[PDB]
């Protein structure tokens, strides 16, 4: 791939999810979904092995039928509407359609099992493209139609991802099955709260964007897809072995770090409302999240597995990667809860 | 819109298309183009809350002109009669009909 | 007999579906999808869309044919299978024709029948336009105005077009 | 709703449930993907020609365009897999287990 | 009265398909320095009914591999949509009087490739194979092209229908405004008929006899019929659309004679270039028609939809 | 302007297919612009009555809007007469 | 050529459009006398 | 939901202006400059009122100016009326430009005798004001009274009391 | 109608000449006769066996070439506009950027087929 063409197809993946963000049209929101499926294989299938392959085909395969579904819906709606604007759909039928057409392009629990494969299947770079833009445009839908969907099957559907995303990553060795999993149990904090405050929908989904895309830059850094191969970091980079425990815990959810704040904003939304048991609920399921965190800080950081002779070449050679970001994403991905208040800015 | 950067930026990309009360090429009006607006004239300006209570009837007569159940089952009603009362040798229907 | 033109198209329509949808060798199901393109251009003719019915028509009949010759290259085995070649392609095509029939059959017996929703079965005529007298096809004003109105429309279908073959390209290039 | 939907919407729901349960060629299945846009074509097109909404016209029209790119990026991928195992099986696809 | 149109329409299509077989082994005979068929009836005037006769009594087969149901369907549909390409043909007064019948022919033309590809196929065997897979790629070679030449002579006549394009040309025959897209046209139906050098399909000093070399007796007279009476088709198309006819609302056979004697000479044409050239290799087929014919089609096509703009020249919907 | 004859000349005796090509789609882009028809041609399509001409319900003050077909006031199509 | 006939056409299409302006109050007048009279023998029929 | 009010079949008769569509073709010019203000009038009642029931008195007046537009017309210039649109029916689309010839007939005949005067290319697409006593329509979309506007929030705006008041925070 | 019926007679003609061939010759069917043909010896494997495709890419940008006409058959109509403006700019925006997807396919090889 010339790297014109990359850009060029790069910019064609942001320019689909905008056109989904900023269209009043049914029509533009699902040309825009249509665009930005398009654009992102491209760049699945840009080492060409086999692996790359079978994910680019299983996530087409995926996308696919739920573009369809998401039309269906449109129609309907235009069938008992006449009218295309996006907003709160007119038949219950189309809504139900819509909300798991945008929760398989999500990969919400039970629609999830593409998402471990084919993140495990892609570079990196491809991977955290998957797991943190791929989120904006359908949660953009999600958040001008809260007002039709069906309560039971919104909830639902968070339940069932934060224990399927829970229980699958304690199984997982491959660093990138473990961030699609721990995506998938994030992904149900988000929608849980949508019904009840749409902000914090927002406020869920940047922090988790800015902790995912902190941790996926660092195991680029030091070009790490395995436990084991992770586990050589403090033997070259001591500083990285650090910040990974830092964002680990913060991803955690434990105070005072940023990744609690999302999880206390959604405690508070959902008890105003008497939602006491759910909460409640979710919370000690995000437990087993911290659990497979707490597996790699101790793999990582707070012990020191065996290294290898060759690796004492490493020593006399800097990183050399660009680690965009890597500094402000870090910072604020551990130091942001005393400025919690700033949340109303999503307002 | 999630951006509104149509209404910010001033420009038109897509709202043309969104209802069928909206100007047509050559002024063709749609079937129902009478029922939309007094529904879009009804709501406007006051919320989907209020306007799914405050506006049934101009939603619900839009409704019926956009999917005519209410006329196809009282058609089927007319019909299904005049077929049990042609079949009793009740009612005989007049030449033009 | 005659009022019920539409509707017999669309039984034929669910036909040519369960033809493709049971999955017999793609050779077939690309058969299957032709007839019910050939009918679903008939549907569409008879509401008034001349052109769009006949253009989804044109555009199926060219993608089968690319269908056709990559299955010659890549979907095809000794014995490609036909519906009745097959238990599973047998049973899913003969489950798809009786649940077709017994939908025929209740709302013809009756003039309404409920599958999941309730749907009128005194023909399809009934709902169509009384009046009618301009000098055009609403259809072709409507379809004209993509390059007036919808210049929008044309700049992202363009661009995805475009995107498309610099995208096939890279998939194809191991 | 008018008899047609009935058909045209149990159309859609065959190719669905065609595309869901698969078989080995994943050939068939991309048939099953564009059976439910020609569906969704037909019936986008009924609602917009009855109702007589102008504008939508061009909408099915769209639709095609965005479903020739799928096709095609369906196929160009089916190129990949069958170049690799010598078949479209999609048994063969689960080295990601 | 409409049945009795009907028959006056495809009986006479299935005579002049029947001498335009004896025609063309006249012609090609005299420009081989031969003479063609003389014996059977006078000047060869027998031939075509002997060889009619022959066939409709020779044996069929059923090859042994083949698909069955197939293998009957396909020379049915050649014949059927062979002759429904006629339907909307204004000479001068069309049997079918269609909106749209330009666009009609283009669907028509596309589903009278799959008797190809559905008789190769189904033949199972292995030259009828490779003769249907060149179908499918002359077809793509042509498809694009050809729709997108007859776009930009429409644009002149602002229409999808027929007749109008003999309203179009009252004053003038479009090939004066439009002889490079008649030329590029005039091969695309040489491509599209699968005729010389473009016959490819069937191909015979390759292929034996390509996608129908399975077929005999009445199968194979089917195929035989369609392809002569496509070649007639689409020289009247042809005429129509670059050679209009005048058109006399109260002596309407004067179109019909003026009209067959362009058809008739643009058919001879036919007959004339197989005998003069060469057959084409079908991966320079596609490399004719994508890289010189449709670089400049897409050109012309800016062309002619700027050019009744900037000279104020739009034709009329009606 | 030297280098440009070259290749111009270069490409008419190896492509002289694609240099007919971009002549013509770039006369399509540019005479639009410089032609002195151009203008009419959105205003005969202005002129086409596809639509019936509903009348305005005059109220005294509309010395312009005419009160018959025939009377001078409105538009004229005496340009097209003659073009 | 084409230029001079194809504006003579236009020419000939507003004349035709305009014969159709012309009787488009007697058509409409006719078409609402028809819909109506259809409409009260539908009623009559209806009530026996 | 009520009960369609359809008028009776005596208030809907009137005379018929029985002749073919070439024959409507063929003095449709004429017939438009000559029986203009009856018509106009009565398309502004149908774009007014919405209503065919509404305009059935003007849509008479209409048919009794057509009459008498065709009574003259057999008056003095029947037969030369005649060739032209039998010219005109004998054309499948019913073209003027195949009976240029007798169309002249026609149009001095009425031009010497009646003194009528066909119109410009044009004239007949214009838009004309037309006087009328008819009042104008009021609801004539029979729209309901429209919900009330939320009352408006409006005044000075003052920083918020003690800030974002969120748990703990002083600001 | 008329369509319907001229379409039935055209098909059921071509089915009774099909019907009349297979049903008035004299047959003699035997194996041998019947047998795949392939210039006199046996065929050598099935002809059901994968056939590769050679123009795959082009087959594949035809797809997407093929649907340009539909956007692009609308322009007689959409000549009549009143807003030729922006038709113009629209109409020759499509045509170029299906220009420049040719040169792209063209320049980086993928008319070639492969060997
Ligand atoms: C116009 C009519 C053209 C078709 C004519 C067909 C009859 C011709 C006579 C014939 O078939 O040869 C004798 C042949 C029997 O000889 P055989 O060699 O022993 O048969 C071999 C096997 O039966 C296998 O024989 P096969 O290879 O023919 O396969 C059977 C059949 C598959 O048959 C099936 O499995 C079920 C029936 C499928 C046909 C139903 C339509 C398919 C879905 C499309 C929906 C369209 C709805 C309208 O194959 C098909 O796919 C039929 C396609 C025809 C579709 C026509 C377009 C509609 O057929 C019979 O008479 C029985
Ligand atoms: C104020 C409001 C916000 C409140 C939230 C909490 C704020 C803290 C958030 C921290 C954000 C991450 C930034 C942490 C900076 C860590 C700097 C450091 O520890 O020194 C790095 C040291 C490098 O070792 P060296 O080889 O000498 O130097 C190479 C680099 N030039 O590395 C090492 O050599 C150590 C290797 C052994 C690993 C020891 C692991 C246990 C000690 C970790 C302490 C940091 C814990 C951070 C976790 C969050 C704590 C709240
Ligand atoms: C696998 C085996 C396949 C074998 C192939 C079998 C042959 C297939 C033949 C093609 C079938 C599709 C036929 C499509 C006809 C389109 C022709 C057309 O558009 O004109 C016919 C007419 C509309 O004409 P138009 O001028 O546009 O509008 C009316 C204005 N007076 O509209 C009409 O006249 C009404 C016709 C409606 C009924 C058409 C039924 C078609 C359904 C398929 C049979
Ligand atoms: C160099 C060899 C190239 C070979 C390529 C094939 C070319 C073959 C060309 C065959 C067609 C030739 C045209 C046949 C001429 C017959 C003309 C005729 O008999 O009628 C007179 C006709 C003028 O009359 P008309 O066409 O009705 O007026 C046009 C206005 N619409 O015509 C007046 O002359
Ligand atoms: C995953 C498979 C997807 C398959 C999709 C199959 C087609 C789906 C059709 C969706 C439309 C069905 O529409 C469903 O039935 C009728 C439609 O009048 C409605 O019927 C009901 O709702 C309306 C509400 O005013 C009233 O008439 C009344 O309350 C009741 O009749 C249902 O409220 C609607 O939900
Ligand atoms: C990679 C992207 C490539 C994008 C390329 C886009 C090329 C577009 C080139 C401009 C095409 C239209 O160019 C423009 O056409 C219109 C006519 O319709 C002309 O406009 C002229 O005629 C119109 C009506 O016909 C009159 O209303 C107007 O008074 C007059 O100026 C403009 O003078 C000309 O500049
Ligand atoms: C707006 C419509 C009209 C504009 C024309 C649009 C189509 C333009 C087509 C691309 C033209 C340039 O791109 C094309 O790239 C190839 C590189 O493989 C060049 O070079 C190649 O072409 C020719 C034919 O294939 C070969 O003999 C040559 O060996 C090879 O180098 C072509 O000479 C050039 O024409």
């Amino acid at each position: 791939m010339n790297p014109i063409i990359f850009i060029i197809i790069l910019l064609t993946i942001m320019l689909g999810t905008i056109i989904v963000m900023i269209s009043s049209h049914w029509l533009l929101v699902w040309i825009g979904f249509e665009m930005n499926m398009l654009a992102i294989i491209p760049i699945m299938m840009k080492n060409h092995n086999p692996r790359a392959t079978e994910a680019s085909t299983k996530y087409f395969l995926t996308q696919s039928t739920a573009s369809m579904l998401l039309m269906m819906a449109v129609i309907i709606n235009l069938m008992f509407s006449g009218q295309w604007t996006v907003m709160k759909l007119f038949n219950p039928m189309a809504s139900m359609l819509m909300t798991m057409a945008l929760a398989m392009k999500l990969g919400m629990a039970p629609f999830h099992f593409w998402v471990p494969e084919v993140t495990q299947g892609i570079p990196l770079s491809s991977g955290l493209i998957l797991l943190t833009w791929q989120k904006l445009a359908p949660m953009s839908v999600l958040y001008q139609i809260f007002p039709s969907i069906n309560l039971n099957l919104i909830l639902t559907l968070s339940v069932l991802s934060i224990l399927i995303g829970g229980w699958g990553g304690l199984n997982q060795t491959q660093l990138r099955k473990i961030m699609a999993y721990s995506s998938i149990a994030h992904m149900g904090w988000m929608t849980a709260v949508l019904p009840y405050n749409p902000t914090m929908t927002l406020l869920n989904l940047i922090i988790y964007i800015i902790m995912t895309s902190t941790m996926f830059t660092m195991f680029m850094a030091n070009s790490t897809t395995t436990t084991l191969s992770l586990s050589h970091t403090w033997n070259k980079t001591p500083i990285m072995t650090v910040l990974i425990l830092a964002t680990l815990l913060s991803m955690g959810g434990l105070p005072p770090l940023s990744g609690f704040m999302p999880k206390w904003m959604i405690i508070q939304e959902m008890t105003k409302n008497n939602s006491i048991i759910l909460p409640t609920f979710m919370a000690i399921t995000a437990l087993l999240n911290l659990y497979f965190y707490m597996r790699l800080t101790y793999s990582t950081t707070l012990t020191m597995f065996p290294s290898t002779n060759n690796m004492k070449m490493k020593w006399q050679f800097p990183l050399m990667k660009k680690m965009t970001f890597l500094p402000t994403m870090v910072v604020l991905s551990t130091m942001m809860l005393p400025l919690t208040p700033m949340l109303s800015v999503l307002e | 819109p999630f951006f509104d950067v149509q209404k910010r930026l001033g420009v038109d990309l897509d709202r043309w298309m969104t209802i069928q009360s909206a100007e047509q090429p050559h002024k063709i009006p749609s079937r129902c183009h009478a029922f939309e607006k007094e529904w879009i004239e009804c709501a406007h300006g006051i919320g989907s809350i209020r306007a799914e209570k405050e506006c049934k009837i101009e939603f619900e007569d839009f409704r019926e002109c956009l999917l005519r159940q209410k006329t196809m089952k009282r058609l089927h009603a007319i019909r299904r009669q005049r077929e049990k009362l042609i079949k009793e040798g009740k009612y005989t229907p007049p030449p033009h009909h | 007999m005659m009022l019920y033109i539409v509707f017999i198209l669309s039984v034929i329509f669910v036909m040519g579906f369960v033809g493709f949808s049971s999955k017999p060798s793609p050779i077939y199901g690309g058969l299957g999808l032709i007839v019910s393109g050939g009918v679903g251009c008939g549907i569409v003719l008879n509401f008034g869309g001349s052109f769009l019915g006949l253009m989804v028509f044109l555009i199926y009949l060219g993608g089968m044919m690319v269908v056709f010759g990559y299955t010659t290259a890549m979907a095809t085995e000794q014995y490609p299978e036909i519906w009745l070649s097959n238990k599973a392609v047998l049973g899913a095509f003969v489950t798809g024709l009786l649940m077709e029939f017994f939908m025929v059959y209740y709302v013809l017996k009756d003039k309404e029948v409920e599958v999941v929703f309730e749907f009128n079965g005194l023909g399809d005529w009934v709902i169509y336009d009384t009046g009618d007298s301009g000098f055009f096809s609403e259809e072709a004003m409507g379809i004209a105005a993509l390059y007036s109105y919808g210049t929008w429309l044309v700049i992202v279908t363009g661009w995805s077009l475009l995107i498309g073959v610099v995208v096939i390209m890279e998939i194809t290039r191991g | 709703m008018s008899m047609v939907y009935m058909n045209i919407m149990m159309a859609f729901t065959v190719s669905l449930v065609g595309l869901l349960m698969y078989r080995s060629h994943l050939m068939s299945s991309l048939l099953c993907l564009e059976g439910m846009m020609l569906s969704l074509f037909v019936m986008a097109a009924l609602t917009i020609l009855n109702s007589h909404f102008t504008l939508a016209s061009m909408m099915p029209i769209i639709l095609l365009v965005f479903a020739a790119c799928e096709a095609a990026l369906g196929l160009s991928l089916l190129v990949m897999v069958s170049n690799t195992y010598g078949t479209d099986y999609v048994q063969n696809l689960n080295l990601l287990q | 009265m409409f049945m009795i149109n009907i028959l006056m329409l495809i009986i006479p299509i299935l005579l002049a398909v029947a001498f335009l077989t004896l025609v063309e082994r006249k012609v090609l005979g005299y420009m081989q320095l031969r003479k063609g068929p003389n014996v059977v009836g006078p000047y060869g005037l027998l031939q075509p009914i002997a060889d009619a006769i022959k066939l409709f009594i020779k044996e069929p087969l059923r090859p042994a591999t083949s698909s069955a149901s197939m293998f009957i369907l396909a020379p049915i549909m050649a014949l059927g949509l062979a002759l429904t390409m006629w339907i909307p043909l204004p000479m001068p007064y069309p049997l079918i009087n269609m909106n749209l019948g330009v666009l009609f022919m283009l669907a028509m033309s596309s589903l009278a490739v799959y008797s190809i590809l559905w008789s190769g196929w189904a033949s199972n065997s292995k030259y009828a194979l490779i003769g249907a897979l060149r179908a499918v790629a002359q077809t793509i070679s042509y498809e694009v092209t050809l729709a997108i030449i007859l776009l930009s002579v429409l644009l002149m006549s602002g229409s999808f229908t027929l007749s109008t394009l003999i309203t179009t040309q009252e004053q003038m025959w479009l090939i004066l405004p439009a002889w490079p897209l008649a030329m590029m046209w005039f091969i695309s139906t040489l491509a599209e008929t699968n005729r010389a050098p473009f016959d490819l399909t069937e191909g015979e000093s390759e292929l034996v006899s390509g996608f129908n070399v399975e077929y005999a007796a009445g199968p194979f007279a089917l195929f035989f019929m369609a392809e002569y009476a496509n070649i007639i088709m689409m020289n009247i198309f042809t005429a129509i659309l670059f050679l209009g006819t005048s058109h006399n609302p109260h002596m309407p056979e004067l179109y019909t004679i003026n009209f067959t004697i362009k058809s008739l000479l643009l058919t001879m044409s036919f007959l004339w270039i197989r005998a003069s050239y060469p057959r084409f290799r079908y991966d320079q087929l596609m490399h004719l028609l994508w890289k010189n014919f449709l670089p400049l089609t897409l050109a012309l096509c800016m062309w002619h939809v700027s050019l009744p703009i900037l000279t104020s020249g739009i034709p009329p919907q009606t | 302007a030297e280098r440009v004859a070259a290749f111009l000349k270069n490409v008419w005796a190896k492509e002289p297919v694609l240099v007919a090509s971009f002549a013509i789609a770039g006369l399509a882009v540019i005479l639009p612009t410089l032609s002195p028809y151009t203008k009419y041609s959105l205003m005969i399509n202005r002129a086409t009555p596809y639509n019936y001409p509903v009348p305005l319900r005059d109220d005294g003050n509309m010395p312009d809007v005419p009160s018959h077909p025939q009377d001078p006031q409105g538009p004229s199509l005496e340009w097209l007469k003659r073009l | 050529s084409m230029m001079k006939w194809n504006r003579e056409r236009r020419r000939l299409q507003i004349e035709d459009f305009e014969a159709r302006i012309a009787l488009m109050p007697l058509l409409q007048a006719e078409k609402d006398r028809r819909v109506l009279q259809m409409l009260r023998e539908n009623l009559e029929e209806e009530a026996t | 939901p009520g009960i369609v009010e359809l008028p009776s079949l005596e208030d809907l008769k009137v005379q018929e202006v029985k002749v073919s569509s070439s024959v409507l073709k063929a003095a449709a010019h004429h017939y438009g400059a000559q029986c203009d203000k009856p018509n106009k009038e009565f398309m502004l009642c149908r774009w007014e009122e919405k209503d065919p029931r509404r305009c059935l008195e003007e849509g008479k007046l209409v048919n009794q100016c057509a009459l008498e537009f065709f009574r003259q017309i057999k008056r003095h210039c029947a037969e030369p009326f005649t060739e032209y649109w039998t010219c005109i029916d004998y054309s499948g689309l019913q073209l003027f430009r195949r009976c240029r010839k007798q169309q002249a007939q026609f149009d001095e005949c009425v031009l010497d005798k009646l003194g009528w005067v066909r119109p410009d290319l044009g004239d007949l697409s214009k838009v004309t004001k037309v006087k009328t006593d008819r009042p104008l329509p009021e609801n004539p979309y029979h729209s309901r009274a429209r919900p009330e506007p939320n009352p408006e929030v409006e005044g000075d705006l003052k920083p918020a009391r003690h800030g974002s008041r969120l748990f703990f925070w002083t600001m | 109608m008329n369509l319907m019926l001229a379409l039935l007679t055209n098909f059921t003609l071509a089915t009774l000449l099909v019907i009349i061939a297979f049903w008035l010759p004299q047959l003699n069917v035997y194996s041998e006769k019947t047998s795949p043909y392939e210039c006199g010896f046996d065929p050598m494997g099935s002809a059901r066996l994968p056939f590769s495709m050679k123009f795959f890419l082009v087959a594949i940008t035809f797809l997407l070439f093929d649907l340009e006409i539909a956007l692009l058959l609308p322009l007689p109509w959409a000549s009549q506009t009143a807003n030729l403006n922006t038709m113009l700019t629209m109409a020759l925006f499509l045509i170029i950027l299906l220009a420049v997807s040719l040169a792209y396919e063209w320049t980086q090889k993928g008319l070639e087929w492969t060997e």
